[PDB]
């Protein structure tokens, strides 16, 4: 039902926001990992 | 006989205290 | 005396850490709040609301008394509320 | 046939004697009430 | 025959195999990627 | 050097949190036992198994929340999520008490995982495995109390529920029904726990008050170096002090620290044996000689008879609400009561 | 050491101390039987527990007649 | 010298004297069996298997001889009550004497192996050192175990060449030793199906023979030999102890819950039969049938076998004893003599009332009488001044059907309460308390004592497993850790893999 | 790296604990579990 | 040179993420009325 | 008091048997030195 | 048979006490 | 300052056997009279 | 209990016979 999306939306946005600010630095890590 | 037994065991512990303190193996340094 | 991970004191005093987490922390706090304020927590877990421990003129606990009909017993108790 | 070479002396020092007697006497003091019941 | 609790038993058996196998698939992949250097 | 050795390599990497092969069992089970308890005490009722509220959601506080035992009607059912009682319905599973078996069973396997971790790390580092051996005592306590004890009784219902005040109720149950304070195996446990706490305090204090002056600061902590060869306190002065104060003293640093292992571990093992007896209602409830004399001689009174009257009050007064499945109706006139109270 | 008639007969039975098969040998096959035995003990446990209910298996004293 | 707790380690590298010590232990155990049986025979009363069965008398090994087919005495009695019987040599007495002779023979063999410890069999032929090939020994011993397990199932239990085993009806009324056919279907795993015990020993026995042959012919993998320290006899001790505590937990559970191998005529009822009113439901079923076919109340209850009524009594419930209440159950409530009859309570208006039965948890319990609907109608009050439900006020009477008191009614309130206090225990019996000077306090049965001892030993053997397993895997540092242990090896980050010096950075 | 001074992180975090815990104690007197 | 995602990172968030969610849910509970 | 009569023999042997064992071990240690 | 109850402990100690004395003397003779 | 008068005591194995025999046979004789 | 006591003592004596004979101090020509 609808209450599940209301509960899940802040989490997705927080994970979305973290993925944005960190993506350039995560990509370097995967790489130096040859 | 049970009073005698309790008191007997208790008396043995007190006597053991005496030997354990005054007739211990003396601690000797190094 | 280090195993190669970044020191904690360096992370939590860093600006980038606080950029990410000043969003991620309130979001998680708000999500948990909504889990309760929407009533979803009652439904997921089957926890009685203050109005549904007893029927109106009822002072008997709805106690499960059968091992293999237990699920059905709960369900019958719930119907007797509505 | 040779004598058995696995034999060893056994020891119990005086302090261990005091500890063991104390253990046994205190255990007897504790359990004697339940034996008499 | 095939009773409801026997189906559930198989459900439980399959679920545990999936958890165990997925866990070891991940552990093996990571260990291949990030080896120790000697 | 195949996939097994490559996995061995990764599990045993020196990292902030050592993993190891034992971590495969420990970390899932520890996390789930702990997460199960926090989930249940925050959200899950005990209305259908006990007639009790038991979560923060219901109005309880940290002292009164619990993950409560299943209903007596479940017997010793494993209460698997997919089993015949809940039939895969997560909600019914919570209401029937499934979180209790979840926590107890995952907790048990987590304890195994932790003791294997102690073995694993000790082998890698090169020390003797006595920390693992000492941990046998918490394991015996957990399995005897949470598993063996309810397995001897009618159902899981009579195991301890996982909560502060629920455990308090467990203590009082054991007084009134088992007369557990009278049991010599518990008394040996008491002596091991209080003797251990004594040894802990007296040893810590002795070291701290027989220190060598190894620096000039008034804070004496700074004057120790983990790689120094020298003892940081005087065993000779500590021995003299205690010999003259108490009559006897330690003289062997190895015996002393072994004895500190020995005393609380042995105590816990003894109490576990006593609970195994109580699984069968094999109590030390009575002294037969006291009861024969008191039945015949109404002027004979001891602290022993005084306590049994207390036990009888506890049983009659808590049983109806504590064992709701039995439908005990005790009319007012049958309740044992002294004068006025 | 003392030789005896019975000792000479049993001698080859105590003569391969330390002999091993190379590497992992039959360890994979062992693991298969261990896994089968686990599932088999689970079934026995859950029948006794009444978590696994089988048709015509009445886990009760009344299965004596 | 050796500390006191290590004296027996002098045997670790002495296979001959290890065998001698193991022989001495085996002699002592067989001798105990013989002595215990003789003591039980000198104290057993066989004159009433109904109200004074073996399990009311504190018999412990007698039920285990009976379980496998030994049922009679050279004195002419048998435990099923049959009289004028000839059991042959394998009476209780002959079993006892066989174990005593076996104990003496093992003792002599122990002397020989201790004196002649230096047998060339025990020496590695290449190195001249004492050595035991533990992998092959395991295969030989497993093959032997498999043969015995199979033989015991195929011949003894089937009656193909042997007596069978104890079997009975679901209510423990008509037990006897009977040959048992294997149950090969899924009901063979039913713990209450005796046929499964037969199929188990045939199937597992073959598996043991096959696995035995495997372990004789196939060497252990090098990986497994080194991991489990298969050159070290203490690894066998560690795993043998684990197997043994596992087995001990299983036999404790099946004793407590009941199975086809723990019948109630040999060990007594379980606590769960009290919890579930197992015997009371069967009794009521029979009375209702007698009542359905027009028999009177007196006739219906008189048809109830005393043996069945004696099961429906909390004094035979094994969860009613105490740790230091010693001896046979007869020492507590006394030697049961007769069923007094079934007590029926009625109030002044003729409603049948029911005494609330004592639950096993409670050392004492109030006297509360209810109607068929559970509504309280009478009790024995504690505080008298506001009593509403006294027997005096409610006119409670008791009548008896069947048994000794059949057809009698009592109306004087103190007699009626007296029977009401007994009725919380279930069916009411006449006991002899003088013969044994019984003190009136419930004791547990052999089912309770066996379970207690084996659950406690199992727990303690868990610690033995952990101890000797630790000693096996950590042999090299038993006496202490390396005095040259590098600080770089225990500090963090020096090595990539913990304790592996080849992973230095 | 060392931007936000540690002593400021500790103060704000510590006052956040105080706020959440204080709200739980206020809740002991209001609504569910207050006895009213 | 420090990695961002580690075993440590996982363990930390395994505990920290549901903790904040739970504190949010318990905070809301203080305003429930009977 | 009507106590278990065997309590006395049980108590006496409980004390005596292990105590004697320890005394035996101690005295023969001393005569080694 | 109605025998004297203290006869068991009297007999038991009659055996144990002097026997233990001898055993103590003998074992310490052997270890020197 | 130890005492010069101390002496070791001895009991040989034969004396142990003789002495154990005396005690057991004396116990076997008097036990009937102790039980009475 | 008295029967057990008589037999126990008798059995210890037979055991003593065994040790006295087969585990004697051997007479040596010294
Ligand atoms: C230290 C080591 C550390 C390692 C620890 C790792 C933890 C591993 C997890 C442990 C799993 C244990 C769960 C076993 C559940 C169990 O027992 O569940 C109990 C069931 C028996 O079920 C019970 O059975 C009882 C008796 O029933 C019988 O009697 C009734 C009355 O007549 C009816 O006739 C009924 O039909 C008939 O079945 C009651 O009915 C109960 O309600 C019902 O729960 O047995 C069964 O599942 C199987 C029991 C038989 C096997 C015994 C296994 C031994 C384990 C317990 C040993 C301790 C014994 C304690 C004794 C004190
Ligand atoms: C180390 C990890 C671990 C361990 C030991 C356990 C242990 C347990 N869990 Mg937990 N669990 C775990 C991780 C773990 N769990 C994780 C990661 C999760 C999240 C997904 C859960 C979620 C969870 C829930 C929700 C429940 C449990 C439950 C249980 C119990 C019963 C499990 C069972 O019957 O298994 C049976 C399964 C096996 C033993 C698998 C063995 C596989 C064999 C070796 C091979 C089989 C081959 C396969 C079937 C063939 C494939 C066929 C295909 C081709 C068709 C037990 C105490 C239950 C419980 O606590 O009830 C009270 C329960 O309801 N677990
Ligand atoms: C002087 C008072 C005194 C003392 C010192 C003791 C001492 C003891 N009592 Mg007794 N008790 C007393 C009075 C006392 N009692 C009285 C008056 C009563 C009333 C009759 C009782 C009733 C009583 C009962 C009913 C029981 C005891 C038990 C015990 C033992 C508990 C041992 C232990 O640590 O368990 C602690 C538990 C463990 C060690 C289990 C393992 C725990 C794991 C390792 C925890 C892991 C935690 C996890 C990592 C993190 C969780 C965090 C989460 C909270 C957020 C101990 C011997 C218990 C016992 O005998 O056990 C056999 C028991 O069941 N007592
Ligand atoms: C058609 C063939 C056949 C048949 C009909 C049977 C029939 C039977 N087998 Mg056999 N079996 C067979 C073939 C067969 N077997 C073969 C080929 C093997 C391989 C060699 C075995 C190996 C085997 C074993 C190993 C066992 C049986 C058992 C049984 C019985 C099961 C009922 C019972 O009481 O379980 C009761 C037993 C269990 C339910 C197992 C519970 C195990 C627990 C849960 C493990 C936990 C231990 C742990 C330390 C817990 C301690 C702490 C705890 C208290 C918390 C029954 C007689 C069991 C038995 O003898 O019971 C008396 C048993 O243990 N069988
Ligand atoms: C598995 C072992 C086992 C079991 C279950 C039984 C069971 C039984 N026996 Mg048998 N018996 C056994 C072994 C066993 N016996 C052995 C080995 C002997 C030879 C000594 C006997 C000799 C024997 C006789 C002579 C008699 C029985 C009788 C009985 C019955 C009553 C038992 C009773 O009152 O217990 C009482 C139990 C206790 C009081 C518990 C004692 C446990 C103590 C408290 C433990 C000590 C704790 C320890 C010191 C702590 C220190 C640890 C710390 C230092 C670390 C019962 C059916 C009696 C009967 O009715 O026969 C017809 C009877 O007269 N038995
Ligand atoms: C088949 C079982 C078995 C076997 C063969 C052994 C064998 C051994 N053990 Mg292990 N152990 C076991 C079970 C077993 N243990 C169990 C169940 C436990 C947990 C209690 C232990 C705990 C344990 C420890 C902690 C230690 C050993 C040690 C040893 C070694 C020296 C023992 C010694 O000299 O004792 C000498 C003992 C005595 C002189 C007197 C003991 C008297 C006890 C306390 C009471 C006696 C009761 C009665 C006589 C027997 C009742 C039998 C009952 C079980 C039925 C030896 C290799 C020692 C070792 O590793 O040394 C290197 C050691 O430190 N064991
Ligand atoms: C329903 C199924 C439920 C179960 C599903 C299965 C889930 C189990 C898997 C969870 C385990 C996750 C750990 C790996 C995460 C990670 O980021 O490390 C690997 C990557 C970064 O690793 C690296 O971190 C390393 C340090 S360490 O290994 O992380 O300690 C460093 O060596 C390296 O250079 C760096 O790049
Ligand atoms: C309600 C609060 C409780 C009162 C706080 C008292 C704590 C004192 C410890 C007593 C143990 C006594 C055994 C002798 C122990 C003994 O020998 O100690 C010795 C030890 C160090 O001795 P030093 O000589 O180095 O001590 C420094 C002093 O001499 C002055 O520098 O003392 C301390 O560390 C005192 C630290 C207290 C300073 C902080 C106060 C404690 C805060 C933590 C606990 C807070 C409560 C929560
Ligand atoms: C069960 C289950 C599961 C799981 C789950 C989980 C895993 C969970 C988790 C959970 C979690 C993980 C949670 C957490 C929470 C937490 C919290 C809630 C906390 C709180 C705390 C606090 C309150 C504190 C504070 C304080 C104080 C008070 C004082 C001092 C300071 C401090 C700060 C410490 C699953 C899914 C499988 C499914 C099935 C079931
Ligand atoms: C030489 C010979 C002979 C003889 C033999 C004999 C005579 C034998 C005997 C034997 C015996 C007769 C044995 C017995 C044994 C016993 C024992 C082995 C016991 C044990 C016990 C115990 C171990 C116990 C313990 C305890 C107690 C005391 C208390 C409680 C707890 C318990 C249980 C722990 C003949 C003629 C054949 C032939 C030729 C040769
Ligand atoms: C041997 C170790 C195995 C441990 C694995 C843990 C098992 C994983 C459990 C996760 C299963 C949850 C699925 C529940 C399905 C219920 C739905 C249904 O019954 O229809
Ligand atoms: C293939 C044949 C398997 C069944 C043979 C035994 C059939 C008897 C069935 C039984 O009585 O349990
Ligand atoms: C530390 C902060 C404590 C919080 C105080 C809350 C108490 C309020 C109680 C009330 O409303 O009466």
């Amino acid at each position: 039902d609808w209450r599940v999306l209301v509960v899940l939306l802040p989490v997705l946005l927080a994970a979305g926001w973290a993925v944005r600010n960190i993506l350039p630095y995560a990509v370097k890590q995967v790489q130096k990992l040859l | 006989m049970e009073t005698i037994t309790y008191v007997f065991i208790f008396a043995c512990i007190i006597a053991l205290f005496f030997f354990a303190i005054f007739f211990r193996e003396p601690p000797r340094i190094t | 005396g280090t195993t190669g991970e970044r020191p904690f004191s360096d992370i939590i005093t860093s600006v980038r850490y606080w950029v990410i987490h000043s969003i991620t922390i309130p979001a998680l706090f708000i999500a948990g709040w909504l889990f309760v304020s929407t009533g979803l927590a009652y439904d997921v877990f089957g926890t009685p609301r203050p109005d549904s421990y007893y029927a109106q003129e009822q002072r008997s606990i709805p106690l499960v008394t059968d091992r293999f009909e237990a699920k059905q017993q709960v369900e019958t108790f719930l119907e007797q509320l509505k | 046939m040779e004598p058995n070479p696995n034999r060893q002396p056994v020891e119990l020092n005086r302090t261990s004697l005091y500890l063991g007697l104390l253990l046994i006497l205190v255990l007897a003091l504790l359990f004697s009430s339940y034996f008499f019941n | 025959t095939i009773t409801p609790s026997l189906k559930g038993f198989f459900i439980g058996l399959l679920s545990g195999a999936v958890v165990l196998g997925l866990t070891f698939a991940v552990l093996i992949a990571i260990s291949q990627i990030d080896k120790v250097q000697r | 050097r195949g996939w097994f050795d490559i996995l061995d390599d990764w599990l045993k990497r020196d990292r902030f949190v050592f993993v190891g092969w034992s971590g495969i069992l420990l970390f899932p089970c520890a996390y789930l036992a702990l997460g199960g308890w926090l989930t249940g005490t925050t959200f899950v009722t005990s209305w259908y198994t006990h007639g009790l509220a038991s979560s923060y959601l219901e109005g309880c506080n940290f002292l009164t929340v619990a993950v409560s035992t299943p209903a007596n009607s479940m017997g010793h059912s494993l209460l698997l999520l997919w089993g015949p009682e809940a039939q895969g319905d997560f909600t019914r599973w919570c209401q029937l008490g499934g979180l209790w078996t979840f926590i107890a069973l995952h907790g048990a396997f987590g304890l195994i995982g932790f003791m294997l971790r102690q073995f694993e790390i000790a082998r890698l580092v090169g020390v003797r495995p006595y920390n693992a051996i000492a941990f046998s005592a918490p394991i015996a306590v957990f399995v005897s109390v949470f598993l063996i004890y309810p397995l001897g009784q009618s159902s899981w219902f009579f195991a301890p529920s996982f909560g502060v005040a629920a455990i308090f109720r467990f203590l009082l149950f054991f007084q009134g029904f088992h007369n557990w304070t009278l049991n010599p195996f518990h008394m040996m446990g008491v002596a091991g726990v209080l003797g251990g706490a004594l040894l802990c305090a007296i040893h810590g204090a002795t070291v701290e008050n027989t220190l060598f002056q190894d620096g000039e600061g008034a804070s004496t902590f700074r004057a120790f170096n983990p790689t120094q060869a020298e003892e940081t306190y005087s065993m000779v002065t500590a021995n003299r002090f205690w010999s003259q104060i108490f009559g006897i003293a330690f003289s062997n640093k190895r015996w002393l620290h072994f004895f500190m292992l020995f005393v609380p571990v042995t105590g816990l093992w003894m109490s576990a044996i006593g609970v195994v007896g109580l699984a069968l209602n094999l109590r030390s409830y009575d002294f037969i000689s006291q009861e024969i004399r008191a039945a015949e001689d109404p002027e004979f009174e001891t602290f022993y008879t005084k306590n049994l009257l207390l036990n009888e009050g506890i049983r009659a007064w808590m049983a109806p609400q504590d064992q709701p499945h039995e439908n005990f109706v005790f009319p007012e006139e049958v309740l044992p009561r002294g004068n006025a109270l | 050491a003392r030789r005896t008639w019975l000792g000479d007969i049993l001698r080859p039975l105590n003569s391969e101390y330390g002999k091993v098969a190379p590497g992992w040998g039959t360890t994979p096959l062992m693991a298969v039987f261990m896994g089968l035995f686990l599932v088999f003990l689970l079934i026995i446990l859950e029948i006794y527990n009444s978590t696994l209910i089988l048709d015509g298996v009445n886990v009760s004293w009344k299965a004596l007649g | 010298g050796l500390p006191w707790y290590r004296v027996h380690t002098v045997l670790i590298n002495d296979p001959g004297r290890l065998i001698a010590a193991h022989l001495m232990h085996t002699a002592l155990v067989a001798g105990w069996a013989g002595s215990m049986a003789l003591y039980e025979l000198a104290t057993f009363d066989p004159s009433d298997p109904v109200l004074n069965p073996m399990w009311r008398q504190g018999m412990f090994v007698l039920p285990f001889m009976a379980r496998l087919g030994v049922t009679g005495s050279w004195s002419g009695w048998s435990i099923t009550g049959e009289t004028g019987i000839d059991p042959g040599f394998w009476s209780f007495e002959g079993v006892a004497l066989a174990h005593i002779v076996l104990s003496g023979l093992l003792f002599l063999a122990a002397c020989w192996h201790w004196v002649y410890w230096d047998l060339e069999l025990f020496r590695d032929p290449r190195t001249g050192e004492p050595a035991l090939d533990l992998p092959k020994m395991f295969g030989i011993h497993l093959f032997l175990a498999g043969l015995l397990c199979f033989g015991f199932g195929a011949f003894h239990l089937t009656g193909l060449f042997g007596p069978g085993m104890w079997v009975s009806d679901p209510y423990g009324l008509t037990g006897s030793v009977q040959p048992v056919a294997p149950e090969w279907g899924p009901d063979g795993f039913n713990p209450y199906n005796p046929g499964g015990v037969v199929a188990h020993h045939i199937a597992a026995g073959i598996v043991g023979i096959i696995a035995g042959l495997f372990h004789i012919l196939v060497r252990p993998p090098q990986r497994l030999y080194k991991a489990l320290r298969m050159g070290n006899i203490e690894t066998v001790l560690s795993s043998s102890i684990a197997a043994v505590f596992f087995a001990a937990f299983v036999v404790a559970g099946t004793m407590w819950y009941g199975s086809a191998t723990t019948p109630i005529e040999l060990f007594g009822p379980t606590r769960y039969q009290w919890d579930s009113s197992y015997f009371q439901q069967e009794i009521n079923r029979r009375v209702q049938a007698s009542l359905a076919s027009g028999a009177t109340l007196e006739e219906a209850w008189s048809a109830i076998p005393e043996k069945l009524a004696f099961y429906d009594y909390i004094g035979n419930n094994p969860a009613k004893g105490g740790l230091f209440r010693t001896g046979p159950m007869n020492k507590g409530d006394g030697i049961a003599q007769a069923w007094k009859g079934h007590a029926v309570f009625r109030n002044k208006e003729g409603e049948e009332l029911f005494v609330r039965r004592m639950p096993a948890f409670f050392e004492s319990f109030p006297v509360i009488l209810t109607d068929k609907n559970g509504v309280v109608k009478a009790d024995i009050p504690f505080r008298r001044a506001e009593s509403k439900y006294s027997f005096e006020q409610q006119g409670v009477t008791v009548s008896f059907y069947g048994g000794e008191l059949n057809g009698q009614t009592f109306t004087d309130p103190p007699t009626v309460k007296s029977y009401a206090r007994k009725a919380i225990f279930g069916e009411i019996f006449e006991f002899d308390t003088e013969t044994l000077n019984s003190d009136g306090i419930f004791r547990t049965s052999p089912r309770g004592w066996f379970t207690f001892a084996h659950a406690v030993f199992a727990l303690l053997f868990f610690f033995g497993h952990i101890w000797h397993g630790a000693r096996t895997l950590f042999r090299d540092v038993f006496s202490g850790i390396d005095p040259e242990l590098s600080p770089e090896q225990v500090e963090w980050g020096f090595y990539q893999k913990v304790g592996d010096v080849t992973t230095r950075r | 790296g060392g931007r936000i001074p540690l002593w400021i992180v500790a103060t704000v975090a510590g006052m956040g604990v105080i706020v959440i815990v204080g709200l739980f104690f206020y809740g002991a007197y209001a609504g569910l579990g207050s006895s009213l | 040179s420090y990695p961002i995602f580690t075993v440590r990172w996982v363990a930390v968030h395994t505990l920290a993420v549901p903790t904040i969610f739970f504190l949010g849910a318990i905070a809301a509970m203080q305003f429930i009325q009977r | 008091m009507e106590v278990n009569q065997l309590g006395l023999i049980a108590t006496a042997l409980f004390v005596l048997v292990p105590s004697v064992f320890l005394i035996i071990l101690y005295v023969q240690t001393e005569s080694q030195q």
